[PDB]
């Protein structure tokens, strides 16, 4: 639904990176080259954000 | 140009692409309901007679045209509005379209005056509506359009709203009608018997069998074995077997020559024609039509009371209840006889062994009813009680003189109520009639999971009874391939008999046959009334929809000319079965519905017709106008179904079986688009299912429809009784490409979790799961329960009415020791109000003939939060309220478990992060399971997903874990691993979390996608200690929501037997569930009446109060006693 | 309150012509079935004007009182 | 309910979402009855074949085979932290078996005392040579194949199913016979928490490193199925050519599928062993196979050469098409591949009619799990 | 063996003798019309049955994409290379393994076993 | 076994025994063939003696033949057939007590009949129907009969459908039931417990 | 609207209302063990 706070594993915080993620891949990153941008290096963390479904982007087409 | 083998696996995933991007994955369905709104209403309404009045005045009437309007709702004032089917979901409404007839009524007075009226457009009903269907709201809505009608745009509709409630009509799978199959019974005493199961076109008065047996050899006799064995035919309404030469005869084919004509197309072969001769021995008394036709009649269903009443109904039956597909007509008995004798023949060669018997698992020999057929079915039956009331309501105007008024003769509750109810219940028929109504054929939809809900809507349903159990029907038939998914099965009593479709299958819809028997008799087809018996044997008999039209001289050409037509679109639409049996000289042709086909592409001289510049266009599907449409028009994919790929030399990849290689095969007719189409949605998100035990592959199809997830974009609109939402769903890592289509990345299922595959400390032993407690403290399958309460006040009744109201504990009669301090004024409580087991969220108050207290209590268990209270009126009008309480669950140790592989397991422990095992990263695992799960499942696919994970992760791409890829391999994964700086095999050296010492073993882990599963520990949990009693048996309730006991069972009881406790074995059998006492007459074993008031106790029957015995028994034993009385046995307990 | 005799399945269901010997009969009294013929033509005439349910059900009690009451027992049913 | 993982097999118990009922007596009389009745200690040794029902099964069970090989040695802080385990130790550490250079016990020296009592009992290891009771070292055991405890202790031998299973002469059943079922209990208990907490150090996994084989392996298995299909092809010319005479009692049908049959099974068995030999002593695949906690020597054959003939009804895959199993084969086509011989492994992949054929043999066994659920009760509900 | 029809009412002629001229003779049931016998064998009973395959064979299997071609038998009338061969797969046999041909070029159904 | 190859009385009365036949609930004798009529019946097995009845394996004071004729009907106790209460104050009655409506209406009707004189052939409808309710009351699944229903289609859940089966009254409430006490949840593994030991919720505790 | 004697809920064969109590032997819905009433039939019929 929502990028998660913290990584699951470690307990990075990961909630700050997922607009910065989309930037960059908006810039032509790869996705491995985008993470590694984010200092997100144990693929715990990467699994965050490289496995991630911004689902409330969807549910804000909803009128409340 | 021509797709290289480098290209390939990009040029067939973008051909599966545009398919979906035009079919859809709910195809079958919608296709199917919009033929039986398009064509099957408006068929049966012209099929339907006009009605004729006569009672002097002649009255006609007619319905011309059938019209439907946009799904409406009518306010309690009578304003229509368009209902929007979340309003019926939230209402509790029935999503139906109003259907109006155009009637035309011409009156004949008798004085050569003719006056004709036509009412435009009268109203005879509603017809539920199919979601997203041409006839929807929904229907050429935008996602954007959708959003804002609060309906979720991945929602693939397909379904039924009756009264809220959706609804899926499953695919029933019947016997194909109109064809001829020959089946041995090893018992029964007919050697062979060949059936027809024959139906009328567009499906009028349902299917008529005939059987054509031959009698068994066991029968030993003089003349029974010196003549062999006799061939019967059992008509419909006939009670007896009736000799098969008699049925010629009553045909009125008398001479031995012409009846041997229309069996034995070559009396050059003498071994078929002894077959036959037993067979003119027993009819050789019939020598005449007529006599023969009052044979028939002899037996028919009403006896008849003259010879002439006989002979009149045996030439009815013949006429059209004995193979009506054939014919119905009084000018049909040549070509019943013609294939009445093919029937015959066909048996002949199966007793002969030239020609194999039919299989009844083969699904060419099957047919699927989808929405449609099924509809139609109940229209039929609807519509023509719709006329049986007009005529009744107007013959009763008409006899008294007066005209009728034609709207008040119509009662539009047949069409509305048959409907819906059929669809309310799935009870298929009548309601009255519900002794032979077929059952589940409706189910509530499941939402559970997007891949539950998607899977429901593809089910298929075997026409055997779940009850019955054979391997046979619930066998892996070979012809399911491509069909229907080979994993996808339920476990029970259900294994094989509930199907599901494969991912890329198509159900033909039917059409008319028309315009492929015009072009035949335009083709060199000679007539099967104009040819002479002689010309069958060398030529080819032509089969259409199991009707033999003609034969052929030139098969070869005519099959030729009919595939190019197909590929062409010109004649034949693509869903159009052509078969040449080349050895039967038979060439079959197919146009009816429930013909399961799936695309293929076209090979002509070892070459894909599908070129380069196919895949060009493809690739830019959109600003182009080029779909997948445009492939099959082009001639390069064609629909083939099952019968036709009996005669289909198929290619499974054209990179490999085209090319020249050591000859196998150099005649190839198709291809396969991709091997991986064999799976169904739920086979379908299997990772690397082609590296897994097959059971395992079956047993995750069942888990993946219990995953939590988001099962639907606009879940927080809907009102469902039980909703499960993921906190954080992620897409998997490592993927299919079939996912794609699913949508599982827009609406996931599932987390991924670093696994570690180890025996850490015990507690993931024989199944079990460690989770990792500060991954879960951070939203690690975290999951919200949604449970929704409807509750709806009725007024019926002289004084008698429900309200929604605070009931007062002196005010009100019932009371229980809930808390009722929660509801508002309304009676309703408030939403952001926590509520726990025993709270009331609606006070319901019904007034007593004070009032008594009817108020709805939270489940005991539940302890969550009021989300919602939706108030509204229901369909019936009444005030209604639903409220949502939202529990957050927290993963706790007894909650299920499963990877993508049929490792399933409930949480055995939660560590902490610390004393989880970690590497030198600082990486702990988010579960860990036991190693011991792996070796005798051998869900090798489950190691690969980790590696194949590690690698995702790490280099930031998601995998392809697509089953049948040569491009995917360990070898290739493990030296991608390497890359990154990690074991190639996907091992590490971890450290004890208690300790910090490194475990000598390194431990296989990495990513792997996991999905918490509906089954919650708190769910399940349930404890008794003296509960209520049922008043029946006044033993423990039944049911964890009814605070029931636990069944201590027979197989409990043998056991305690067999320990010897009888003391243990009383308690649980007398004390623990129903003691109880009653008085019995010493001399008399009856019970005494007992009075301990007055403490007078009597025996009416011995006149004695003195000697009673007061007995403990079990309440059951007591009413087994009484019960056995009221059949007039005496259980007499004695005791001396 | 009463149970209706089903179809018959074997052949001594059937009387020796044909004819089931088993029929269902009419016990229902006759101001029930005056009353249940009335409920029915009372939601004949709501479907036509699409009448909800609830309105249907006060008709079905309004009906009850006035046809026990038996004021108005000269007037047709129907109306 | 949290259940200790001994009692899993008499209850034929999983957790995977298995529910149980608890009953509790309401009366110290029928209290007293399950006390002295039907207590799991009680319950140990069943009278149905007379042979302990419950033993060490799963981690314990691999682990023990581990524990007790004889190249395990454990420091000082090591034993200390198991014998806290060891609700029926004495408190005294017994001597290690080296003293020097270094104070090393032995995994024996500290099961032995997890056995309780005196007893003595005689097993061999499942990987026990045949010809090694006949050999000069019958009594030294190279391998340490030879389970001997004597006097309480076990002072040779690696311990396995054989040895800790549900077998009759079972160690475990030998105390249960001799200290009782109090004693009998204990001993259960401190083989699981002594050997759960030495496994924290050991450890046991298993992945894709245990699902590879040798180049050299995959080589041999190649070969020996390559050779496999040219066998059957053989057998198939012979039959075409009316060169196979049939076996006597046998149909010519029966006579080509006996050959054909027999022809892949010995394949399927050499390129089984093939893959068996490759394994090394660290493969965890073989692990938990010589301890017989889970798995069999099939199951690391299908993992690692072949999957084998996948079969309907005990017959290769029918013809469920006219002549033919599935429309990408010629018709009349009996060879290995067109009739459901899966010549992959697990490990890599089925083709997509090996898959299909696969699919068709699992459905046969689901089938009898069900039939089996029905079938088996009503026999057992008449006999009672 | 063989079927005959009386000429008169196309009805089953059953075989029958007469004393006078003891020469078997077919006579109709239902027509009383008489025919001399020339066949003098009421019916012959094929236990083995040994049916020659070929016979039943039809050429037009040579246009079945489905079953097997082998260039290494040639078409013993028309020397044509190319040739579809398949099993009998006809109950009764109780045994069939043998491969029956079918000669592919066109215009030459040429059937044969090896 | 024996009586039957006899087919004369011997004793008096020399007469023909005729071959009683059963077509569903109603007896034939045939010699020539007559409606064998219960109360005919109930007047033949009047007149056996006890002694006689003793041979027949039955014993007279605890089972008479004529006694296997209904003349009086028993009417279960309420707590046999009680209505059930769902959905408001409108209770649902049981099957058995809808059967025992029929039974009454019919008896009922058939001795208005008899006092009303009615003719021979109306009271024996009436009588077939009072078989057929009497037996459904009893055994609703009467081979090549109609069933019962519930006005709905559902047939009726007569006596001998309550006691048989395994959701009968023998097998489902008396060999085995529904007991207090009883806890049911999730097992999961505990290698810290002893073999004996069970670990029990606090809620369950 | 009361239970009627002669009735099919004739008040003297049982209390299977909870408010209630047995005309017969006067308990309530726990303590009555039901009492048996008959039916004499105009004609008598077969035992199935
Ligand atoms: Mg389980
Ligand atoms: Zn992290
Ligand atoms: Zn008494
Ligand atoms: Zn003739
Ligand atoms: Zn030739
Ligand atoms: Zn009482």
């Amino acid at each position: 639904m929502i990028i998660p706070v913290r990584c699951f594993t470690c307990g990075k915080i990961v909630g700050n990176k997922w607009e910065a993620y989309l930037g960059l891949l908006q810039a032509e990153y790869t996705e491995g080259d985008a993470l590694d941008a984010l200092g997100l290096k144990r693929y715990c963390c990467r699994r965050m954000l490289l496995a991630h479904v911004d689902l409330i982007e969807k549910l804000l087409n909803y009128a409340p | 140009d021509e797709i290289t083998p480098d290209l390939w696996q990009e040029a067939c995933w973008i051909v599966i692409s545009s398919y979906f991007d035009e079919k859809g994955l709910v195809r079958q369905q919608l296709d199917s309901f919009d033929e039986f709104i398009q064509m099957s209403v408006q068929r049966i309404v012209e099929d339907a007679p006009p009605i004729d009045l006569q009672a002097p005045p002649r009255y006609l009437l007619k319905f011309e045209q059938i019209y439907l309007s946009k799904p409406t709702h009518w306010e309690r004032d009578g304003a229509p509005s368009p209902m929007m089917p979340n309003e019926a979901r939230l209402r509790n409404l029935t999503y139906s379209a109003p259907l109006y007839v155009d009637i035309t009524k011409t009156v004949i007075k008798e004085g050569e005056e003719q006056l004709q009226t036509q009412h435009q457009k009268t109203f005879i009903g509603k017809i539920p509506i199919m979601l997203r269907s041409t006839y929807c709201l929904l229907n050429g809505l935008t996602d954007r359009d959708l959003c804002e009608l609060n309906e979720c745009p991945l929602d693939p509709g397909g379904y039924f709203i009756i009264n809220g409630s959706e609804k899926v009509l499953i695919a029933q799978e019947k016997m194909a009608t109109n064809t001829v199959y020959v089946f041995a019974k090893k018992d029964s005493k007919y050697a062979y018997t060949g059936e027809c199961r024959s139906c009328l076109e567009n499906s009028s008065r349902p299917t008529s069998t005939i059987w054509v047996s031959m009698l068994a050899r066991g029968g030993q006799g003089a003349k029974k074995s010196a003549i062999g064995q006799r061939i019967v035919a059992t008509l419909p309404y006939i009670k007896q077997e009736v000799p098969i030469i008699i049925v010629f005869r009553a045909l009125g084919f008398v001479s031995d020559r012409d009846i041997l004509e229309h069996i034995i197309y070559d009396f050059e072969d003498p071994e078929m024609m002894e077959m036959v001769k037993p067979s003119l021995d027993e009819a050789f008394v019939i020598q005449e039509q007529n006599v023969a036709l009052n044979f028939i009649g002899s037996r028919g269903a009403k006896p008849g009371v003259t010879k002439e009443k006989r002979i009149k109904y045996a030439k009815e039956v013949l006429q059209k209840e004995m193979l009506p597909h054939v014919g119905v007509s009084d000018f049909c008995e040549t070509k019943k006889a013609y294939f009445l004798g093919y029937m015959v023949h066909r048996l002949l060669l199966a007793a002969l062994g030239r020609r194999e018997l039919d299989d009844r698992d083969h699904y060419g020999n099957k047919r699927l009813d989808l929405a449609g057929p099924l509809l139609a079915f109940l229209f039929r039956g609807m519509f023509k009680n719709l006329l049986k009331e007009v005529r009744i309501y107007a013959q009763k105007f008409i006899d008294r003189g007066k005209d009728f008024n034609l709207e008040l003769a119509i009662k539009t509750r047949i069409i509305s109520d048959g409907l819906k109810y059929s669809l309310a219940t799935g009870n298929w028929g009548d309601q009255k009639k519900a002794h032979q109504a077929r059952a589940g054929v409706s189910q509530v939809l499941n939402r559970l999971t997007f891949a539950s809900t998607l899977s429901h809507l593809r089910r298929l349903n075997s026409p055997i009874g779940r009850d019955g159990k054979l391997a046979k029907p619930r066998q892996l038939h070979n012809t399911l391939w491509g069909m229907v998914c080979p994993a996808e099965t339920p476990e029970g009593h259900a294994v094989g008999l509930v199907k599901n479709l494969a991912l890329m299958a198509y159900i033909s819809v039917g059409s008319q046959p028309s315009p492929i028997l015009e072009f035949l008799e335009e083709w060199s087809m000679e007539n099967l009334e104009e040819i002479s018996p002689a010309a069958i044997a060398d030529a080819t008999k032509i089969f259409v929809n199991g009707c033999w039209v003609g034969i052929h001289k030139d098969p070869e050409q005519l099959m030729n000319t009919l595939r190019k037509l197909r590929r062409q679109m010109d004649i034949i639409v693509s869903e159009v079965s052509m078969i040449r049996d080349i050895r039967e000289r038979e060439i079959r042709i197919y146009t009816d519905a429930g013909r399961i086909c799936r695309p293929l592409l076209i090979v002509e001289k070892q070459k894909l017709l599908l070129k380069k510049r196919h895949i060009d266009q493809l690739k830019e599907r959109e600003y182009n106008n080029y779909s997948w449409q445009d492939l099959v028009a082009s001639g390069v994919v064609e629909y083939i179904d099952t019968l036709e790929e009996e005669t289909v030399m198929l290619a499974m990849t054209p990179d490999d079986l085209q090319e020249k290689e050591v000859a196998y095969c150099s005649t190839y007719t198709h291809c396969e688009i991709h091997p991986s189409m064999i799976l169904g949605v739920c086979a379908s998100i299997i990772p690397f299912p082609d590296h897994n035990q097959s059971p395992r592959n079956t047993y995750q199809s069942a888990m993946g429809k219990q995953a939590m997830g988001v099962y639907i974009t606009n879940f927080h609109v809907r009102m469902d009784t039980l909703a499960h939402v993921l906190y954080y769903p992620q897409k998997p890592l490592v993927t299919t490409r079939s996912m794609e289509y699913l949508r599982f990345r827009e609406l996931p299922a599932g987390i991924n979790s670093i696994v570690a595959i180890a025996s850490y400390t015990g507690y993931n032993q024989e199944d079990s799961v460690i989770m990792n407690r500060s991954a879960v403290d951070r939203g690690f399958f975290r999951s919200v329960f949604y449970r929704s309460y409807k509750e709806q006040e009725s007024k019926k009744g002289f004084d008698q009415e429900e309200v929604f109201e605070k009931p007062t504990r002196e005010t009100c009669q019932g009371m229980r020791h809930a808390i009722y301090d929660k509801l508002d004024d309304d009676g309703l409580i408030a939403p952001g109000v926590r509520v726990s087991g025993d709270d009331v969220i609606i006070g319901k108050t019904v007034t007593l003939p004070t009032k008594r207290d009817c108020s709805t209590f939270l489940r005991t268990s539940e302890t969550g939060i009021v989300d919602q209270v939706m108030v509204t009126l229901n369909q019936e009008g009444y005030k209604f309220c639903k409220i949502r309480v939202r529990s957050v669950r927290i993963p706790q140790i007894g909650d299920k478990f499963a990877s993508r592989h049929g490792q399933k397991g409930t949480c055995g422990i939660q560590y902490r992060q610390e004393d989880m095992p970690f590497t030198c990263e600082g990486i702990t695992p988010d579960i860990i399971i036991n190693p011991h799960a792996i070796p005798s499942r051998m869900t090798i696919g489950h190691l690969i997903e980790c590696l194949q994970g590690k690698v995702s992760a790490n280099k930031g791409e998601i995998g392809d874990a697509t089953p049948f890829n040569d491009a995917v391999n360990v070898q290739k994964i493990s030296n991608l691993l390497s890359d990154y700086g990690y074991h190639l095999r996907g091992n590490e050296v971890l450290y004890n979390g208690f300790t910090g010492r490194k475990i000598t073993s390194q431990i296989f882990i990495g990513p792997t996608y996991y999905q918490r599963l509906k089954h919650m520990v708190d769910d399940k949990i349930h404890s008794r200690a003296r509960g209520p009693i049922q008043i029946l048996n006044r033993q423990p309730m039944e049911g964890r929501s009814r605070d029931g006991g636990l069944r201590f069972g027979e197989m409990e009881r043998d056991c305690q037997i067999a320990h010897g406790a009888a003391q243990f074995l009383r308690e649980r059998l007398f004390e623990a569930s129903d003691p109880y006492q009653v008085h019995v007459c010493n001399l008399c074993g009856i019970m005494a009446i007992a009075n301990t008031r007055t403490h007078t106790y009597e025996c009416r029957g011995c006149r004695n109060k003195t000697q009673i015995s007061l007995v403990r028994m079990p309440y059951a034993c007591k009413l087994l006693f009484q019960e056995l009385m009221s059949m007039s046995i005496a259980p007499r307990m004695m005791s001396v | 309150l009463s149970t209706m005799i089903g179809k018959g399945t074997g052949a001594a269901s059937f009387d020796e012509f044909g004819n089931s010997k088993y029929q269902n009969r009419r016990t229902m009294s006759s101001s029930d079935r005056a009353m249940m013929n009335a409920f029915k033509e009372i939601t004949t005439m709501a479907d036509r004007i699409n009448l909800p349910r609830n309105i249907v059900d006060r008709t079905n009690n309004l009906f009850k009182q006035v046809y026990e009451q038996k004021s108005l027992k000269g007037r047709a049913n129907d109306a | 309910f949290r259940l200790n993982l001994s009692v899993t097999t008499p209850y034929n118990a999983d957790f995977d979402g298995d529910e149980m009922n608890l009953h509790l007596p309401q009366s110290l009389e029928t209290r007293a009855e399950i006390q002295e009745l039907a207590m799991v200690p009680r319950m140990i040794v069943t009278p149905q074949s007379n042979r302990p029902v419950m033993g060490i099964v799963q981690d314990t069970l691999t682990a023990v085979r581990k524990f007790t090989k004889r190249d395990v040695f454990l420091e000082r802080g090591e034993v200390m932290n198991l014998l806290m385990f060891l609700s029926t130790w004495d408190g005294k550490v017994p001597q290690p078996a080296i003293l020097k250079p270094r104070p090393l016990w032995t995994g024996k020296q500290i099961f032995s005392l997890i056995i309780p009592g005196h007893i003595n009992c005689i097993r061999t290891h499942s990987t026990h040579p045949d010809d090694e009771d006949s050999g000069p070292y019958k009594h030294i055991s190279p391998g340490d194949t030879k389970v001997v405890v004597e006097n309480g202790e076990l002072i040779m031998g690696i311990l396995c199913k054989k040895s800790l299973g549900t077998s009759a002469g079972s160690l475990v059943h030998i105390s249960y016979l001799e200290m009782g079922h109090d004693i009998t209990r204990l001993f259960y208990s401190n083989i699981q928490t002594v050997i759960n907490n030495w496994l924290l150090i050991e450890g046991h996994t298993i992945g894709i490193g245990d699902s590879i084989a040798d180049s050299k392996t995959y080589q041999d298995i190649q070969n020996t199925i390559k050779k496999a299909k040219q066998d059957v092809i053989e057998v198939i010319e012979k039959a075409h050519n009316n060169e196979l005479e049939p076996t006597p009692g046998n149909t010519l049908r029966q006579t080509f599928e006996n050959q054909v049959n027999r022809i892949l099974n010995d394949a399927r068995d050499k390129t089984g062993s093939s893959a068996q030999k490759s394994l090394s002593e660290y493969n965890n695949f073989k692990s938990m196979v010589v301890s017989g906690a889970k798995g069999s020597k099939i199951n690391i054959s299908q993992v690692i050469a072949v999957v084998g003939q996948q079969n309907v009804e005990g017959k290769r895959i029918p013809f469920g098409f006219k002549h033919r199993t599935l429309p990408h084969f010629i018709k009349d086509d009996y060879g290995p591949e067109s009739r459901g011989f899966v010549e992959n492994s697990y490990l890599a992949g089925l083709t997509p009619t090996e898959f299909f054929f696969h699919a068709m043999g699992g459905r046969e066994g689901l089938i009898d799990t069900a039939v089996k659920t029905a079938e088996t009760g009503y026999i057992q509900r008449r006999l009672i | 063996v063989g079927i005959r029809f009386c000429q008169e009412c196309n009805n089953m002629l059953y075989p029958k003798e007469d004393k006078e001229n003891r020469i078997l003779l077919y006579a109709c049931r239902n027509c009383d019309y008489q025919q001399e016998a020339d066949n003098s064998c009421i019916y012959v009973n094929k236990i083995t049955h040994e049916v020659d395959e070929l016979t039943q064979i039809i050429a037009d299997v040579s246009q079945d994409p489905t079953l097997p071609r082998t260039e290494d038998h040639p078409c013993q009338k028309c020397g044509h290379k190319e040739a579809v061969f398949f099993q009998s797969h006809s109950a009764r046999a109780e045994d069939a393994m043998r491969l029956y041909y079918v000669c592919t070029a066109p215009h030459c159904g040429h059937r044969w076993t090896e | 076994d024996l009586c039957k190859g006899k087919n004369i009385c011997e004793g008096g009365c020399g007469r023909y025994q005729p071959r009683i036949r059963r077509s569903g609930l109603e007896l034939y004798a045939e010699w020539k063939k007559i409606l064998l009529s219960p109360e005919r019946v109930h007047e033949i097995f009047k007149r056996i003696s006890d002694e006689e009845c003793f041979v027949l394996g039955m014993e007279p004071r605890y089972a008479r033949p004529e006694w296997m004729i209904v003349t009086v009907l028993p009417v279960p106790p309420l707590s046999v057939r009680p209505a059930v209460v769902m959905q408001g104050s409108a209770r649902n009655q049981d099957d058995l007590t809808h059967k025992l409506a029929d039974i009454v209406k019919i008896n009922n009707q058939l001795r208005r009949n008899e006092q009303n004189g009615a003719a021979a052939h109306v009271i024996a409808e009436d009588v077939k129907l009072l078989q057929f309710h009497v037996a459904t009351m009893v055994d609703n699944e009467l081979p090549g009969l109609p069933r019962a229903m519930q006005k709905s289609g559902r047939p009726l859940k007569s006596l001998k459908q309550r006691l048989k089966g395994k959701e009968g009254r023998v097998r489902g409430n008396l060999m085995g039931k529904r007991v207090d006490f009883s806890a049911r949840t999730v097992i999961t593994p505990d290698p810290n417990l002893s073999i004996d030991q069970v670990g029990v919720p606090r809620s369950i505790a | 609207g009361r239970p009627k004697l002669g009735g099919l809920m004739d008040p003297r064969q049982g209390v299977i209302e909870r408010t209630g109590r047995c005309q017969t032997c006067a308990g309530n819905m726990t303590e009555c063990p039901g009492h048996f009433g008959h039916i004499e039939l105009a004609k008598p019929v077969f035992h199935v």
